[PDB]
């Protein structure tokens, strides 16, 4: 819950900074202002593993899905731990960081 | 626009359900919870003449209104959920009350739906309780 929420609302903030430019960039471009997004997708995508039609990666490596339950949790928290500062570390950071107040309730 | 356009299908539904359930026979009580749904198709309606303002002004594509319309979606969503658990069985009286304190509960994991549910449960409770 708090970690899909956090996904949501961190992709609407990431829409927010998509739509903010015209929709006539150059696609290298664009592609390179969206290379760290890029990263961070792919690193995030990995763990997710969201296809839908075609099963299987949403992104990055070939991720088949993301952890299960709390031990999704268990598995982020020691993946942010050592995948740290970069454009889904530090993403996936702050958004542990985040579910540290999901935590805090948890307590 | 689909997208979008799920919370307006909740909408229409909250807004039938508080017409509904806006009955005196329902209960004092329940009559109390109507005028809470209303009040918040109220907000959400006021919500909705900025949205055709800002349409006046054009400042959207459909996923951006969508991503604008998030929060009250979701807002609007719990609300349903919560009416149909209710009204399914018609939770009036204490067994509504019962209702109220156990959305408090599954409202916990949520905190602004904890504190709804529990400001909530205090405006229908003043009739009841």
């Amino acid at each position: 819950q708090a970690f899909t929420s956090g996904l949501r609302r961190y992709l609407q903030y990431y829409r927010a900074c998509v739509l903010s430019t015209p929709p006539t960039l150059s696609l290298l471009t664009i592609g390179f202002l969206f290379k760290k997004l890029g990263r961070q997708l792919r690193y995030l995508a990995e763990l997710c593993g969201v296809g839908t039609a075609l099963p299987g990666t949403g992104g990055g490596e070939p991720r088949a899905a993301f952890p299960t339950g709390v031990r999704l949790l268990s598995y982020l928290y020691q993946e942010a731990l050592d995948n740290c500062s970069n454009e889904h570390y530090p993403v996936l950071l702050s958004l542990l960081k985040t579910s540290c107040e999901p935590y805090t309730r948890f307590i | 626009v689909s997208r979008i356009l799920p919370v307006a299908a909740s909408y229409s539904t909250v807004t039938r359900f508080i017409e509904e359930k806006s009955s005196f026979e329902y209960g004092q009580v329940n009559h109390a919870l109507a005028a809470a749904m209303r009040t918040l198709v109220k907000e959400y309606l006021v919500l909705v003449t900025q949205l055709e303002q800002l349409q006046r002004q054009g400042l959207l594509s459909l996923q951006k209104l969508w991503f604008y319309i998030q929060p009250a979606m979701r807002s609007l969503d719990i609300l349903a959920s919560l009416a149909t658990s209710v009204d399914k069985g018609e939770c009036i009286g204490g067994a509504t009350l019962s209702l109220l304190h156990d959305r408090s509960f599954s409202y916990t994991g949520d905190s602004q739906a904890q504190e709804l549910c529990l400001h909530l449960t205090k405006a229908a409770s003043t009739p009841y309780f």
